[PDB]
């Protein structure tokens, strides 16, 4: 059984593109039925790390469970969750964002150090997706995240990498100079994944529990 | 609900630090920005800067960086702007506004100025009390219009306000219009009074304008003649 | 930076009013409009009668069924990321007529003889009986602009609800005697009035 992505790419579908999500809901598939042309892909420009590896692993999975890895209402009390919308990902004429990610911004003129984690109790291998924002100008970065030396730290027994975003003026793509770079990992059952950052983090709103067999 | 109260209007001599207070109620002081803007009398406003009570971070405009200093006290929920080193051009009404218009998108992440304050009038001129200098505005041939002329007197270089003008000891009130005064770059005031009278009374009826300046006790009577 | 607004707009009551705010890269940026009645603290324009529509390099504020209470001073505002500064517009004096328009009458008095004998020279230019209350005053000395020693008051209500303004220009007795003529040039709704005094 294929997956029939249509105009959507895997990167667009894996992340929750707004014009994508209207057509996908499967649990046990084996193929792709996808067109590489991303009419509905990364609505925000950037690089999907280990994309090629990620298509192989998603292909042919027995189970597909989408669950709230970090509830938007409860997980981030000291940060703003309602202002992370853009026209690059606009839907039905209104600015929107990925259905599976979350753009934390400053709350009450402060971006406190954040520390949150998931201990994989689902007994199945879990797919966790996060992004790191790279703004175009220093003033936008200061307005949204306050700190000018931002850091993002993701640590697990299987994955460990610390991101340091930088302010770069990149050619305009989808009317946006800034970029988010997208990263992923697979969480073993019984393993914990930790996010520590002071800004520029696109937090995972939803994660996928799967079994390839 | 929410409101911003400001310290009353202070008058100071040039070169003195003048501080304006802005107090917030009905909302948690730590929430939103407070911006300061100034409006020169009869001109537009100029943004000056902002400070966030939660972080204490401040940001100033280029023209205002250096001399203005903005502080806050969370305990009394009051924000301050200090105007170190006063000079005449700083005479203006100064407003404080909170940034409560929450931005909708990350693209334009800027809180707009939703609620403002009453306004504090900062007056700096110095200048000692000085008596008016009266110069009759003599009617010329071009001022004559046939059946009605145009004449008056000029009150120039005086301080402070006010000055009252009357014509022929108050008997001539028809056609009289006294203008408000202007602040010259010298720091002194000047206004003009004009009387509209038939061009037939020239060289026949005598026109005298009475100038009274109470703060310096200077009364000036002055004939206006063709 | 440098948002530009019109000095004055006049609209008849019950009609529509548009205010233009021009600047670079307004684009994605929203424009906040503030309304300042005379002697009042400006308030934010929140929004049926009030509506904005921004397109490219110009933002516009439109008022439908203009009322007497709507009349005030309007100010557009945009944050400039590069300059890191909040930029305010120059200003719009919107005038809902409610009163027959009128072109100002100008009266220019020469320096008086006893001011000349006191070693001072001041030209009095009197602008009266006009509506709306917004003019631009330009001085001239033998058809050449003079932009020093000039002082102009902002217009205010007369005895007859019309507005009045004045403007001075201070000389020494030598500058007054050194030129053939001095001119006071007023502009109002495109029309321009010039008055001239000469040392004879
Ligand atoms: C956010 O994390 C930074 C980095 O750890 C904190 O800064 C350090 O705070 C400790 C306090 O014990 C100091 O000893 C260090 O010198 C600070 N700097 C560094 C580079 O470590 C900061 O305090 C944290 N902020 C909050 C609100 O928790
Ligand atoms: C911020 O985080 C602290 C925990 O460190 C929590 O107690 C508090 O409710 C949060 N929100 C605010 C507004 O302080």
């Amino acid at each position: 059984a294929p997956l029939q992505l249509g105009n959507c790419s895997i990167a667009g579908w894996i992340l929750g593109n707004p014009e994508c999500e209207s057509l996908f809901s499967k649990e046990s598939w084996s193929y792709i039925a996808e067109t590489p042309n991303s009419e509905n892909g990364t609505c925000y420009p950037g690089y999907f790390a280990d994309y090629e590896e990620l298509r192989e692993q998603l292909s042919s999975v027995s189970s597909f469970e989408r669950f709230e890895i970090f509830p938007k209402e409860s997980s981030w009390p000291n940060h703003t969750v309602t202002k992370g919308v853009t026209a690059s990902c606009s839907h039905n004429g209104k600015s929107s964002f990925y259905r599976n990610l979350l753009w934390l911004t400053e709350k009450n003129g402060l971006y406190p150090n954040l520390s949150k984690s998931y201990v994989n109790n689902k007994e199945k291998e879990v797919l966790v997706l996060w992004g790191v924002h790279h703004p175009s100008n220093i003033e936008d970065q200061r307005a949204i995240y306050h700190t000018e030396n931002a850091y993002v730290s993701v640590v697990s027994s299987h994955y460990s990498r610390r991101f340091t975003p930088e302010i770069a003026k990149r050619p305009k793509v989808r009317d946006q100079e800034g970029r988010i770079n997208y990263y992923w990992t697979l969480l073993e059952p019984g393993d914990t994944i930790i996010f520590e950052a002071n800004g520029n983090l696109i937090a995972p709103w939803y994660a996928f529990a799967l079994s390839r067999g | 609900q929410v409101q911003l109260v400001q310290s009353g209007a202070e008058v100071r001599k040039p070169g003195a630090s003048v501080k304006v207070s802005c107090k917030a109620s009905g909302y948690t002081f730590t929430d939103n920005y407070i911006h300061w803007v100034r409006q020169a009398p009869g001109q537009g406003l100029e943004w000056m800067g902002w400070i966030h009570p939660n972080s204490g971070a401040t940001k100033y405009a280029q023209k205002f960086e250096g001399w203005v200093t903005m502080t806050r006290d969370t305990s009394i929920s009051t924000v301050y702007m200090e105007l170190s080193r006063s000079r005449s051009d700083d005479t203006a009404v100064y407003y404080c506004a909170r940034a409560g218009l929450e931005p909708r998108s990350v693209d334009y992440y800027f809180y707009g100025l939703d609620v403002w304050g009453q306004g504090t009038a900062v007056t700096v001129s110095g200048a000692s009390t000085k008596g008016p200098s009266v110069f009759p505005l003599a009617p010329s041939s071009k001022s004559t219009s046939g059946g009605t002329a145009a004449l008056g007197c000029l009150v120039k270089d005086y301080f402070p306000e006010p000055v009252t003008v009357s014509w022929n000891s108050g008997a001539l009130t028809s056609g009289v219009h006294t203008f408000p005064a202007v602040l010259q770059s010298s720091g002194l005031y000047s206004l003009s009074s004009v009387v509209t009278v038939p061009s037939s009374s020239l060289g026949t009826q005598t026109y005298i304008c009475n100038v009274n300046h109470k703060p310096s006790n200077t009364k000036v009577d002055k004939r206006v003649e063709p | 930076s440098v948002l530009t607004q019109p000095p004055s707009v006049s609209v008849a009551p019950g009609q529509t009013a548009t205010i233009t705010c021009g600047g670079n890269n307004i684009g994605r940026k929203r424009v906040d409009w503030f309304q300042q009645k005379p002697g009042q603290a400006p308030v934010l324009v929140v929004y049926e009668r009030f509506s904005d529509s921004n397109s490219g390099t110009t933002a516009t504020l439109t008022i439908s069924r203009v009322e007497a209470g709507d009349e005030a001073d309007y100010y557009c505002q945009v944050w400039d990321s590069d300059s890191d500064h909040v930029v305010f517009g120059g200003g719009t004096k919107l005038t809902v007529l409610g009163q027959p328009k009128a072109a100002p009458s100008v009266t220019l008095f020469p320096p008086s003889s006893e001011e000349l004998q006191a070693n001072k020279a001041t030209l009095v230019c009197l602008i009266s009986d006009f509506y709306p209350g917004a003019v631009t005053v330009a001085w001239k000395a033998d058809s050449s602009p003079v932009k020093a020693g000039v002082e102009t008051t902002t217009p205010s209500k007369q005895s007859n609800n019309k507005y009045a303004a004045s403007s001075y220009l201070s000389l020494t007795p030598e500058q007054w005697k050194s030129h053939r003529s001095y001119s006071c040039q007023v502009t109002h709704e495109g029309s321009t009035v010039e008055k001239t005094v000469a040392p004879t």
